[PDB]
């Protein structure tokens, strides 16, 4: 598991989210068909950054083109960066020094990794923030250790045995149904119990393939 | 009047602090919570907020909560006029009633005058049971006004919680239906009546939750974790859509750029034919700053709905998916890519089309199911459409199958093809096997026969030679080809015959 | 010249008399013989008598047979023009061809010009596989031109054949389907291919049979013991219908009389709740002479639509069916009856509807398969409607049921009742268990409650009270306010919104 | 088995067959949005009248008000009568006789019932009687001797016995489902082998109840 | 692929070397140098470019250059979109077959569907006589395009050599 962020490294990821929350806030407020200008309203300063379970009450100030990221306990962090959407790699400097840090999509966030330590970035109002911390956190079911074949077909390739160890996103086998294959991937983390269906084997919906 | 502000405060509590408790202990926001949530920060102006029931049946005289169980108005939503109503799940369950349904009526009313979005939040029980049949009244008023605004306006429902009987109709009608995972459900009748008649257990969330709705019953265009995703995800949502049927889809300033290559799509199909690839994986390479707002993405996965941006404008997109089915169209993909394709065209939002079909998915299964009217109301929606229509062939288009992805003779009007495209009547194999029946009974004749009509046909240039693809393109150039498409089709002036409607088959 | 006359009589020949000799054998007319039979004596003039196909590929250059497997031209029925194609299937099997589907294009073109209503008459095997997708690109302008003509005029499908791959898309977008029974069959994927791919053995009857058709997959809307029965009632279903969207439904001089009181009607409805009566038994009582051309009968028989006549006037008809499921609604009945209603509103046709549903009918199976948006379908079909909507309650109308049944609610016009109606939210047992649900442990005082609310509210008189019913009448004058009801609507005029189309739920 | 119509009776039911296809067509060509004037038209005389397998070469004129109807052997069956489709009895004189018919529509033709003979009647013109001609005499399958309950229900009478003859259109048993009743009928002839349910049993489709 | 580019690169050459060098040596251009010229810089985009005709009359079998005589397309000039067709001249003397005229056709409902200019260059002989009455059956269909767009979007023709017959 890649640890959390922790000190300056945190303080920099979050800077850095609240940057590109900063960026594509105001790409979004220029949006055609609006009531009125969108020039006569006002951007709320005060921000908070989750970075996976951990807060962090910021306050964003345009200043030129690098943007000016103010924490609560009085210290604040210049960002400044060409960075635009859909570029996978953030590059720029926070504060004074140099960074790279990598950005994925997240629904309402960003998935940012950085010296060894990853984390989901959210940025809220204050009071998104405090709605947001009523929502529940809610734990997956999981799958009942079986690898059940979704589609009918012909098992084309089994790339495991038994008692082997398998981790989450490992292919399994390759069933082939109306002239194309199918990659199975694992669900879970575990050791393969038994295999049950032979490269070969004509198999139906909800089959048993191998055992968790 | 410090009494006016009294009364307000009063009028905020809705059912109780207890049964706000119980609500916030549910891990539901309440009903002004998310709308705080969904409009732009001090835009919300309420109406009827006073409103009070008047029914004297079974002692309803002596509950009067003002607001009778739901908050309507009308805001912005990124600068842009919405009007909403939510649901108040603790007065009275949410259940409507006469003036209840009256509120509603008045904020669809208000929507359609004003020609802009109206969103709904559902979380509620359906009609009142102590008002009798002036709740199914009310019902039926905002079923009426909910068809007068279909294809007038965009629709939107969000699904918070409990919706039962009557109440799951009037998002049925509306655009999109959204669902909040493991809190919400839908259902026509309820888990006890269905116990009572057809003895069956069966629990709330097994009946209609959202993984239901999802996945198998093809009623919910998504589900979310919990309600601020669900209400972030709207906003999202109301940033592509336009705000009526006249007004056009919105524009931003797009990060990305429309003359970019893109030289890892030269390798993206496989070599071997069966070998699947991602085509949702295109779809993001070939949007701006890969931002796609997927549709219906846990139901009929074989074909890919969804909303994207090219330079800085909402484009639809529809793609067979080969990772699901072998990218075939069955009944499901059918309907979901038609309702789809119906969406955009009703609000003039262009249509790009990425197609990798083999055919249509076999069986009795798919045939007693209704195959071929499902089939043909892609094949209906496709040409009756008169947005832009860009075609895009990566790999395979067969048959029937071809036809019916906005081929151009069914009107597209432009059709691309990349090297590795397949267009023919159907695979080389049963090709030769019906061609040369006489002599089906060899080895090496039929493999000669076999290997000739691969040569001939399985590609892209009997198409092209006889007009029915515009240009053979090279992957790497399928966004610049699109957005110059799309900029130069952006004054496309088409109309179908005048009637009062058309007759799709349903 | 003699020349020309023995050329018309070659032409005239199709594949050869082998194989018209062969069709005979089977019980079927050939495609000329059924044209005859369909048109007035003499009135057929035919199109494109010599058009031959032009691919010179597998040989294809030593077969030119002359209509290329399709005679089209137009004529009258009844005196009334229209338009006609009937595939040859002693022609390559009937197969579609470039210049097939030219001649195709070239009759539905005409027909939508003139506003005249267009037949197709199918026996065939689908896209020619020699001709490639030149084949596929006549079969796509079919279908562009069929989803064009949508609405405005008529179009019926008549399988007298094999329908097999991409034809079977041009009926299924048409308005009515008739096959014949034991040989005709549609399906998309053939028996071979779905034992090469499901491995399950179909013949073509147990496939896409007529059977199949009309009452498991919806498609058909009837079948008819052979051809001559087939198109004579095709002959009686065009009496029916207007020629086009502007015209209006055919008059004709009525033998029956409007102001006929049925004195037996007062005796339909039995003194017992759960015993049933037959709907269809009212229906052929109200229409004139008893004559009712009922559509999808074999189909979800727990609704009935069809057409009938009024002072000589068409009028549809849709009604709950108590004898089926207790004439519940569910998806196929939903679907049935929305269809049905957008065809009779698309073409200006009335709509009379007799209502007796408990309500929709529960369990996992219907909610699985859609129940909230099949439903939804003909809510939407009602609320949209801007034709006359004459509705009679005649026992039961329950909650969101009775909203859907055409109420006044959702538009309908003039809503009548009889008697023994009982217009509420729900049953009185359960109306009692959910308002008194704190008390449900004592019996007398439960019964008690339950008849007080059986006699306040399982009535027609509280919806009277609130004008949700415009008057209580007795049964015996259903014919003569349906009648006088109807010469007063015929100058309705309403219409809805502007916009491309609706966003009605598939 | 009802006989079927033979001498007089054949050709009295002939005529009346032939006099009320006269007038539905007569009524039927004065349909509106005609193409041109109905009354710039011919029709033929000449018709055929099947009878339950018995063909009648007929000609129909109308004599005024009434009809005359000539058949091949010269005889001439004047028809007078005050029907009006609907009515359930054909009421007047076919040849200087009163008579009584029962008329029951049928697809493309009626069911005919006089002097203890029962026919059903279509009226065809030359070419189209030689064109249905050409159709095949499809035999009925028939059902097995099993009665299936075609839906879930709770049985609540059976009305037959066990080695008990019933005949078709004869009911069988009651089923009750969603608080309404069902009564099912026999769909062939056969004495009742066994009786699988009784009063009080749920029972769900394709169920046995009875068997043949 | 390489084999795309070389079968485009085949398809640009029209008639062969020889009838364009000989159309240069008339003073003229070739269908494609007028297209470049008109059009904003790699603003051009070809419709068609494959598209061969289907005779099989006279030996015109055996002959199949892919264009059938006629570059369609669309481009911009200062910027706004027109649409437009050059007839070539080294392509069985630019004569309007079944397949030439469903290219100019297309180009012409392109052009009318979405309210833009179309520009005719004409180099070219008339009717392909070895295509019978199909040709001017395509003649006929591009002769009711012009009359429907008459009044509704301009249509210049530029006569760059013989033009004559139908
Ligand atoms: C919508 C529904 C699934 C909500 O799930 P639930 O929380 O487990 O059911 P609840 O009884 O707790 O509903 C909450 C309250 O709203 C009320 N309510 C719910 N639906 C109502 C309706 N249609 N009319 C009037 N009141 C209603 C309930 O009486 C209940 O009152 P209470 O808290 O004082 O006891 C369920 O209540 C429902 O189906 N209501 C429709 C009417 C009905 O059939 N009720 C019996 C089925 S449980
Ligand atoms: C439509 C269909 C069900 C007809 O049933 P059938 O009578 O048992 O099949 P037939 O072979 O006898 O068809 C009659 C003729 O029309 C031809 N034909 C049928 N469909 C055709 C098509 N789509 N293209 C070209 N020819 C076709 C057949 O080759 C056959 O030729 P033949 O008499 O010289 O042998 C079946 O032919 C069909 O599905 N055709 C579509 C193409 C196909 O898939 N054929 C193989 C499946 S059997
Ligand atoms: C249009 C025209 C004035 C061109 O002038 P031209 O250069 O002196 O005539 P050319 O013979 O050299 O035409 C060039 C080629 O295009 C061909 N061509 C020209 N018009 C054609 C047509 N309508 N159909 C088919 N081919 C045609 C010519 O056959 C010639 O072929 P070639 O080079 O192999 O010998 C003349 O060719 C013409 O009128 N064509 C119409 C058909 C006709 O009547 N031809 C005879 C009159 S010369
Ligand atoms: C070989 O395995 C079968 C190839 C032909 C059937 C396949 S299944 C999916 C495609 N759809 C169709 O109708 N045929 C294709
Ligand atoms: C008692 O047996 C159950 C009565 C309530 C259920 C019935 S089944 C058909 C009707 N539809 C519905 O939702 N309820 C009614």
């Amino acid at each position: 598991i890649a640890p959390e962020p922790e000190g300056p490294v945190a303080h920099r990821l979050a800077a850095v989210a609240a940057a590109i929350d900063h960026k594509l806030n105001i790409r979004k407020r220029g949006i055609s068909g609006q009531m009125r200008d969108p020039s006569l309203l006002t951007f709320q300063r005060e921000r908070v950054v989750v970075l996976s379970g951990q807060r962090f009450n910021v306050t964003v100030d345009p200043d030129g083109d690098d943007l000016l990221v103010t924490f609560d306990d009085g210290t604040t962090a210049p960002v400044r960066s060409a960075w635009r959407p859909g570029a996978p790699v953030w590059s720029g400097t926070v504060g004074d020094q140099s960074v790279a840090i990598q950005v994925r999509p997240l629904l309402n966030g960003v998935f940012l990794q950085h010296a060894g330590a990853a984390a989901e970035a959210r940025v809220f109002t204050r009071r998104e923030a405090e709605l947001a911390d009523l929502m529940p956190v809610k734990e997956n079911a999981g799958s009942g250790k079986q690898l059940l074949c979704p589609m009918p077909g012909l098992v084309k390739q089994i790339m495991v045995s038994e008692g082997q160890e398998v981790k989450n996103g490992e292919p399994l086998a390759i069933v082939e149904a109306m002239k194309m294959e199918n990659v199975l991937r694992a669900e879970r983390d575990g050791t393969i119990s038994k295999i049950a269906a032979k490269e070969g084997d004509s198999l139906a919906v909800d089959a048993v393939i191998l055992e968790f | 009047l410090e009494k006016l502000e009294e009364r307000r405060a009063q009028a905020r509590l809705g059912g109780r602090e207890k049964r706000l408790e119980a609500q916030h202990k549910r891990g539901k926001l309440t009903a002004r919570e998310r709308i705080e949530l969904l409009l732009d920060h001090g835009s919300f102006e309420e109406f009827d907020m006073f409103v009070q029931h008047r029914s004297t049946d079974f002692g309803m005289e002596k509950q009067k909560i003002p607001g009778d169980g739901v908050v309507t108005g009308w805001g912005t939503v990124n600068g842009r006029t919405v009007f909403l109503f939510s649901k108040d799940f603790t007065v009275f369950g949410g259940s409507s009633s006469e003036a209840h349904a009256a509120k509603i009526v008045k904020v669809q009313d208000m929507a359609l005058k004003m020609r802009a979005p109206i969103i709904g939040i559902f979380d509620a029980g359906g009609a009142r049971i102590q008002e009798g049949v002036a709740a199914l009244g009310g019902h039926g008023e905002v079923f009426r006004r909910n068809v007068a605004a279909s294809g007038v306006i965009p629709q939107i429902s969000v699904i918070m919680g409990p919706c039962a009987g009557g109440d799951v109709y009037s998002p049925a009608m509306t655009d999109f239906i959204f669902m909040v995972r493991d809190t919400s459900y839908m259902f026509v009748t309820g888990p006890d009546v269905v116990k009572t008649v057809t003895n069956e257990v069966v629990t709330a969330e097994e009946l209609g939750g959202a993984k239901v709705h999802t996945s198998k019953s093809s009623i919910a265009d998504g589900s979310f974790e919990n309600d601020v995703e669900a209400i972030l995800q709207i906003r999202r949502l109301l940033d592509f859509l336009p705000a009526n049927n006249i007004e056009g889809v919105p524009e931003i300033e797009s990060f990305d750029d429309v003359n970019r290559l893109d030289k890892s799509l030269d390798t993206l199909i496989p070599d071997n034919p069966n070998k699947p690839y991602d085509m949702g994986e295109l779809i993001r390479r070939v949007v701006d700053e890969g931002d796609f707002f997927e549709i219906q993405a846990a139901y009929a996965r074989n074909i890919i709905t969804g909303f994207g941006r090219v330079e800085g404008r909402t484009v639809g997109f529809v793609a067979n998916q080969p990772l699901v089915l072998a990218g075939v169209l069955d009944s499901d993909a059918s309907r979901k890519a038609a309702r789809f394709v119906r969406f955009c065209n009703a609000f003039s939002i262009p249509i790009v089309t990425f197609v990798d079909v083999p055919g249509f998915l076999p069986g009795t299964a798919q045939e007693y199911g209704g195959l071929i009217k499902h089939g043909a109301k892609l094949l209906f929606a496709y040409s009756q459409a008169t947005v832009p229509l860009v075609t895009i062939i990566t790999r395979k288009a067969f048959g029937g199958a071809y036809i019916v992805m906005a081929s151009k003779h069914v009107g597209a009007d432009l059709n691309y093809a990349w090297p590795t495209a397949q267009i023919a009547v159907m695979g080389a194999k049963g090709a030769v096997e019906i061609i040369f029946r006489a002599e089906i009974g060899d080895a090496d004749k039929v493999a000669e026969r076999t290997k000739e009509y691969e040569d001939r046909f399985l590609s892209p240039f009997v198409a092209a030679e006889r007009g029915y693809i515009d240009e053979v393109i090279m992957p790497h150039s399928t966004r610049k080809r699109i957005a110059r498409a799309l900029g130069m089709l952006r004054t496309k002036e088409m109309e179908q015959p005048r009637k009062k409607h058309d007759n799709i088959p349903l």
